[PDB]
RNA sequence: GCCCGGAUCCGGGCACCA
RNA sequence: GGUGCAGAUCCCGGCGGUAGUAACAGCGAAGGGGGGUGAGAAUCCCCCUCGCCGGAAGGGCAAGGGUUUCCCGGCAACGUUCGUCAGCCGGGAGUUAGCCGGUCCUAAGGUAGGGCCUAAUAGGUACCUACCGAAAGGGAAAGGGGUUAACAUUCCCCUGCCUCCCGGGUAGGUGCGGUAACGCAAGCCAGACUCCUGACGGAUUGGGGUAGGGAGAGUAGGACCACCGUCCUACCCAAGCACUCAAGCCCUUGGAGAGCCGUAACGGUGAGAAGAGGGCGAAGGUGUGAUGGGCCUUCCGUUAGGAGGGUUCUCCUGAUCCCUAGUCCCCAUGAAAAGGGAGUCUGGAACGAUCCCGGGAGACCGUACCUAGAACCGACACUGGUGCCCCGGUGAGAAGCCCAAGGCGUCUGAGGGGUAACCCAGGCUAGGGAACUCGGCAAAUUAGCCCCGUAACUUCGGGAGAAGGGGUGCCUAUCGUGGUUUAACAAAGCCACGAUAGGUCGCAGUGACCAGAGGGACCUGACUGUUUAAUAAAAACAUAGGUCCCCGCUAGCCCGAAAGGGUGUGUACGGGGGCUAAAUCCUGGCCACUGGUGGUUGGUUAAAUCCGGGUUCAACCGGGCGAAGCCCCACCGAAGGCCGGGGGUACCCUCUUAAGGUAGCCAAAUGCCUUGCCGGGUAAGUUCCGGCGCGCAUGAAUGGAUCAACGCGGUCCCUACUGUCCCAGCCUGGGGCCUCGUGAACGCCCUGAGCCGGUGCACAGUCCGGCAUCUCCCUACACCGAGAGAAGACCCCGUGGAGCUUCA
RNA sequence: AUCUAGUCCGGGGCAGGCUGAAGGUGGGGGAAACCCCACUGGAGGGCCGAAUAGGGGUUCUGACGUGCAAUUCGUUCCCUUG
């Protein structure tokens, strides 16, 4: 069921681990990617023009 | 960390004078040296899962004592 | 609309591909240049592939399987080249043999492995001869034609009768396609919706226009009876 | 029904039948082409056989040798 | 429990103390109540993986 | 508007942004 | 000028009314007496007792959490009530490894750098090289007894083992036994090649063990003693080392049949059976480890301790744990590596071990605790989800019931009540027995095991536990069959199952518990399976069987912007694409239309090129040549599909547009008229069954007819049974009611709301005319407030959308 | 893609009973082919079956519906060698 009873299997590990390179949880583990700094297939740092409402 | 096939259980009380009773886990037993295609392990040959340094104990005396029986053999000399 | 699963088959996802390890290797003829002998050292089972394999073991120790021709034994001589007799098994060349000769595991080229009647039960004959090459009948009754020195193997490939007991039951088909790549089970196109396939949709379950379509129909329109000549059972 | 009463009332009259005569091809006493029907022949696979006096292995057919 | 020693080895801000402030520290500002703003519990509140 | 064929009309295939 | 607020389902903050009101019951548990601490005890502590779990509420450990762990001290908040208590608050502490795991190997899979591509990359990637990928796969070597408040295969004691390196010897270099299978202290260092463990499915069965569980004898201790003398507890031992082994497979001899040998079963044998000897060989066992412990117990001092006793014997049963062999099955044939061992050769030195003895070394990281009706996720100390592994009587049983070992009364609010009405769960009812109702919904009936017995139909397998009939307790003795014990059979002791004779009690002997109501007829899908997580489990999807289409591989079908790619480690008995839906009996006529395929005298046909005119050059005008497609022709209905009318005497002619509904079936889940007409069933039948066939608008893989077996599918009838009803009554558990503690939410212009007739956008609490009306409180009821809750889903509008389709 | 849909790789499970396919053996018949009976054997997308072994989610249109719960609880049921 898609509330309650499904939240129960959230308990396993994650599918975000901390990143060395900007210190925040959003490693990506089974990719191999950063999903905030892009470390991992990124040199430069990860960053876009909308990013923030002009 | 529950139970898992690689491994037996034993739980020991005949030979026994003390008092309890706990579980002991060991590896399956092991087989007669193995890669294949001729594939027939032989007679007076030992396999254990330590070794006890053996040289002439863990194998015949013949001339192609361990490789295998005179079976896969003369075609090769 | 969506996507079709012909359409989606193409990517080659993981659904789609196949389990190829799960095989003894590729069962072709090795690149070889003299007249050779060989042994029969076993006869295998190839998980999805319907012919039993035979392995030969080369006089200069080199090993390689091809589909096992049926009444080949484990421990017979085999002789391969151009000098090689008219024996079941025997690895020849189709420039070297007569008329009606029963043949199977043909080349198109010299040195390609194989590619015509390799399925079980399948076999090819002789038919004739062009100028610079000899013409073979198929097993699909058509005629092809290839190279003088294309090898070829004497006899017909294992496992006949293959198609005479049913399957009888819906689960003696879901193993079979487990090893394979073939998508089972098979929804009929009319049991979809309308986004899904271009037969889906209506209040009552039917192929709304005529089946046959056009050989250049773009991607996602080819369904039913492709580009075909005829219909009808008669 | 013979060998085919293992399926009860399942599949159909004719669909046993089919498969009935099939199988009981397979299991008749076949004579192995080598030493001869001394040790009896077994199908390892489709297409696969053998006999279990003289060891000898070989390739037939996917249901008699 | 399997620690893969960037929790464990390091020690800190990562698998390591919530505390409450000295008492010396209380005494010293003379401050009316004083509590630590960044408090969390193990039960309620989450810490970063 | 044309070509073309057939008895000015008809047919076939292409021309044609108020 | 950021300039004036009552409205914006306005934003934010504070506060009312409801109201000290609901809730603190339901998911099968429960407390009572005596004492203590404390300012303050239903709730914390001690003793006795009573109740509940006992295949989980007990034991062991993951992912996840992250200090929740342990000791001391607290109670402002926190816990559904209280609290002196705590997973809360303050102060101190706690995790020890050569042998456990990571670390290493590879799997499905991925990445980096090169190449190729890209306008470019933070983009793609078939190829090459390297690396990554498992705390349940593979993977050298440890056990016991003890020790803390909190850690222990990690610390102490005893007994060990692995890998590498030293020193001293020795077996070898230069040695032996056997017909043989084989037996063994056998050299060293540097290579090459090879082989075999590693290393593998499902089903079913025998044999051998072990944990566990029992009976008897004895010695200590305990419980009961109205009378019997029975009942409970303890009695026991690891790894390593020495020795032993059944199955199986091997080695000598031997020489069998119209037969022998052998299994639980299949079976074995001149390609050499039985009989005789032998070789290699599990789990375990027996010694040693160990006058070492740990278990039970007595006495003295009752501080520190000290001094004794026992720990034996004979049997039974027994795994879902362990190892060992058979056999069978597949259009299933059921991982790979590092790392191990051995063999055969080549080169080198004369010193030298895979065997004994002594010595040294073995990084680094994890390790506390919970692992769940309070430690994980769900906003919560959430009846959900996430877990896996394990556990005497009755009995087939890990079921239901009762009880050990262990745990609990914290699924954390209580007390009073001759216990109101009413509600949620349950028991029983005279006479009748579906009269209730859309409908027998719900409830009742039956029920285990043994023996007898069992119809139509049928795809010959089934139907089938059809239907139906009889038996069953207790006591007193027996018999038969089989197991086991150093055990052919017979005796003896234990044990299991199946029967027999007699005696006997009750309303009732499967006495509780557990535990099928049955039969007749029709429709529908063949069957086992799948589906709308959160209103649809089905007749829908799938399926096996059938049939059609494309394609000879540089193919066919599909993905990409390209480089390229999936099917493909593949080859027509195949890959791809449709329709139908098991089997049985069958599958009719039509190629006019649309669509597909092929062909062509011929017509038309773009750009480019060619020719003529024009322009000192062009633009621009013509002509010729003119591919595919289209016009034209033919074929194809298990391609989409379609299957009428008129005139004349079943027959013939004509038009739409080619033909004019064949076999079958029917008032159908398809028939408007319509409750069609006749019969059946009922006292009475718009439903049901049978028959008919004016078929609005049945019909053949768009599948027609057809039901054997199957169904948490739709419907009708009968028997049995009953509180469903006539028609209600009584009893029980938990709430409600009264009291203490905690403590919300919705309605709210206003508080001004008795009602009847009117008025008025046409149904007033408030207006008009009457008739009424002393104030407050408690319980109960929900008729009215066009009651509360949600910018109506219906309908229409807007030169508003979104998804689908095609002849826009 | 910690939910869910499909797939591939490596693992862990399904208490206890019933029916009795092919094959095998021994009797009894008939010259024969072959038939009848008893036993043995252990097949199958067979059958009965554990609140909480695991999986599902039909009835009561039961309780709850400002919940224990933004999908739960009770009864009646369905599956369990593929």
């Amino acid at each position: 069921m898609k509330g309650t009873p499904s939240f129960g299997k959230m308990n396993k590990t994650p599918t975000h681990v901390r990143c060395r390179r900007c210190g925040r949880n959003s490693f990506n583990a089974r990719k191999g990617y950063c999903a905030a700094c892009g470390f991992g297939r990124s040199k430069k740092i990860r960053r876009y023009s909308w990013q923030n409402k002009k | 960390s529950p139970q898992q096939r690689s491994g037996s259980f034993r739980k020991v009380f005949v030979k026994l004078p003390s008092g309890k009773s706990t579980i002991h886990y060991e590896r399956r037993k092991d087989n007669i040296a193995r890669c294949g295609m001729c594939k027939k392990p032989l007679n007076g040959v030992k396999n254990n899962y330590t070794y006890k340094y053996s040289k002439t104990e863990k194998r015949p005396e013949r001339v192609y004592g361990g490789y295998l029986c005179h079976k896969c053999l003369e075609s090769l000399i | 609309g969506k996507k079709l699963l012909q359409q989606r088959a193409g990517r080659g996802g993981i659904n789609f591909r196949s389990p190829s390890w799960r095989r003894v290797g590729p069962a072709r003829y090795p690149n070889i240049e003299g007249d050779h002998k060989g042994k029969i050292i076993d006869i295998l089972h190839n998980p999805g592939v319907t012919a039993p394999v035979v392995k030969v073991k080369l006089d200069n120790g080199l090993q390689f399987y091809i589909p096992a021709v049926q009444g080949v034994a484990v421990g017979q001589e085999i002789s391969i080249g151009k000098n090689a007799t008219i024996s079941n098994g025997n690895i020849v060349e189709v420039g070297q043999l007569p008329e009606g000769t029963v043949i199977c595991n043909v080349e198109k080229l010299k040195g390609d492995g194989g590619k015509f009647a390799r399925a079980a039960g399948s076999y090819a004959v002789i038919s004739g001869k062009a100028g610079n090459k000899v013409l073979i009948k198929l097993s699909s009754e058509k005629i092809v034609e290839v190279s003088q020195n294309a090898r070829a193997t004497v006899g017909i490939i294992a496992g006949g009768g293959f198609v005479e007991k049913p399957l009888l039951k819906a689960g003696n088909n879901y193993w079979k396609y487990r090893v394979r790549a073939v998508k089972w089970p098979v929804v009929r196109g009319v049991a979809m919706n309308a986004v899904s396939h271009p037969h889906g949709g209506g209040l009552h379950q039917s192929v709304s226009r005529p089946s046959t379509v056009s050989r250049n129909a773009p991607p996602g329109r080819k369904v039913g009876h492709i580009a075909s000549r005829r219909t009808g059972r008669r | 029904t013979g060998i085919a009463g293992r399926f009860g009332a399942r599949y159909g009259s004719s669909t046993r039948k089919k498969w009935k005569e099939v199988m009981e091809r397979r299991y008749m006493p076949h004579q192995c082409p080598y030493c001869k029907t001394t040790g009896k022949v077994v199908r390892i696979a489709s297409g696969i056989w053998y006999c279990r006096k003289c060891e000898t292995k070989w390739a037939g057919l996917a249901y008699t040798p | 429990k399997h620690k893969s020693l960037g929790k464990k080895l390091r020690l800190g801000k990562a698998l390591k103390r919530n505390s409450p402030i000295p008492a010396w520290v209380i005494i010293k500002t003379q401050a009316e109540i004083r509590f630590n703003p960044l408090r969390r519990n193990w039960r309620r509140n989450n810490l970063k993986v």
